[PDB]
């Protein structure tokens, strides 16, 4: 995962 | 609905009691239920709303990649037959998670975002609407699979506009859009350098307006935009 | 049952895929539908029965005393009254943990308990049977709460009396139970002495036997000594 | 929690 909010 | 005879204040207050106790698919069963009482969101139920299906379809999507890199591995050359098992057990949480995500975006076309009209919730719930599809998108194989991207696609740029326009550069919602949809270019439509490009421009544009905010806004931007950084380093 | 059509043996393969995955309810109702089979349970099986459940369990087990904290600091005086919203949940999140626990112990009584014959099996299932009416009895209030506690400690009891029997000192399951019962004893029965005595004596027993034991079996049998030593840490 | 298994 990259990060996603 | 179940929580159809529950008061609007009540799934409220039952949502803030979920999250404490760690329990996201009750708070998003109670955010479903406030939602369905047909009025707009507040700010801050907005965030409950999110919060509690991001942890609901986190779980589910974590899990998938679990039983999908099992059954890949199933698959090579040289592997046991292990018989239909795997598949199967990744199909049963596939169909879940796709059915959370309809659920979502059915909250979201009846009626969310027809009814929002400031650019902090039609921006926010915009966002959803691309985050959705982008799950959807991440376990889908079949004709509908570019249209799927695309409807991901879609939202985000028309959440995109409307941020550009009315909303500052450090606005959290602004920031947090433009980190998932620069996610959507590098995992979804294979455009890392699209990916690369927004998280640069979104954090530059961001980093020069941090002078206008307060220390309280100062931290929220900040925040997001470490989450940008951290995406940079994977990429580059 | 939902898992009446699924083959024993792919209930068994799907449980530890939801293992891997952290899908503790998915596990669950697969190991239920394993039981239902009718046949008796391997050692391996009753590892992946009780490690279902008691993450199941143990998840509602959290969630419930967040919200009894919650529930109980409104109650005080001084604070203000926020309705009956707070115990409603409470209501509902311990009306689904008695249902867990229900479930439980109904396979045990149907039929797994009457089946087993061997120290290792029958020890193992009294165990978990004082468990699931322990976990009822962290929530009781009525009737019936002081046969609640009991039949905890009639379940346990029985398996102490075979494991002393059958067992060696260091078996992981008499440890296991040993560990247990005494926290019963400490929690549910306020007998802090006799919980303290029994942990204290079987880590001393234990001891004791472990020059009998091989590299792979020490590690097992000195984990929960391990338990044991922290628990009376926790305690004196 | 006391530790249990
Ligand atoms: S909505 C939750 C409150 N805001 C935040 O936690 C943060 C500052 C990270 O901003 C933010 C959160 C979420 Cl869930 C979505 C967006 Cl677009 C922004
Ligand atoms: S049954 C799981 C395998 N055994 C263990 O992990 C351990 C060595 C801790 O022993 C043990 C576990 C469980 Cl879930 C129950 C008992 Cl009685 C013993
Ligand atoms: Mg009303
Ligand atoms: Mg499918
Ligand atoms: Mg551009
Ligand atoms: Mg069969
Ligand atoms: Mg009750
Ligand atoms: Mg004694």
């Amino acid at each position: 995962f990259p990060a996603t909010v | 609905g179940a929580m159809g005879s529950m008061e609007r204040a009540s799934l409220i207050q039952k949502a803030k009691l979920a999250e404490q106790a760690e329990r996201y698919e009750d708070m998003a069963a109670f955010m479903k239920g406030a939602v369905e009482k047909g009025e707009e969101l507040s700010n801050e139920e907005r965030c409950l709303l999110s919060v509690a299906y991001k942890n609901v379809v986190g779980g589910q999507r974590a899990a998938w990649r679990v039983l999908s890199s099992i059954e890949q591995k199933s698959n090579e050359e040289g592997s046991e037959e292990k018989g239909p098992e795997v598949r199967e057990y990744r199909e049963k949480v596939e169909t879940e998670l796709q059915g959370v995500c309809d659920t979502v975006l059915g909250l979201l076309d009846s009626h969310l975002i027809k009814e929002a009209g400031d650019a902090e919730s039609r921006v926010f719930y915009l966002k959803m609407k691309g985050d959705y599809y982008r799950y959807l998108a991440e376990v889908a194989t079949g004709d509908d699979k570019k249209r799927i991207i695309d409807s991901a696609r879609s939202a985000y740029q028309e959440a995109m506009d409307i941020s550009k326009k009315e909303m500052p550069p450090t606005n959290p919602i602004r920031l947090g859009l433009a980190l998932n949809f620069s996610v959507f270019h590098y995992e979804i439509a294979n455009s890392p350098e699209e990916a690369i490009s927004l998280a640069k421009t979104t954090f530059d544009e961001a980093m020069a307006d941090l002078h206008t905010l307060s220390e309280d806004s100062y931290k929220d931007s900040t925040l997001i935009m470490q989450l940008l950084r951290d995406n940079l380093t994977l990429w580059t």
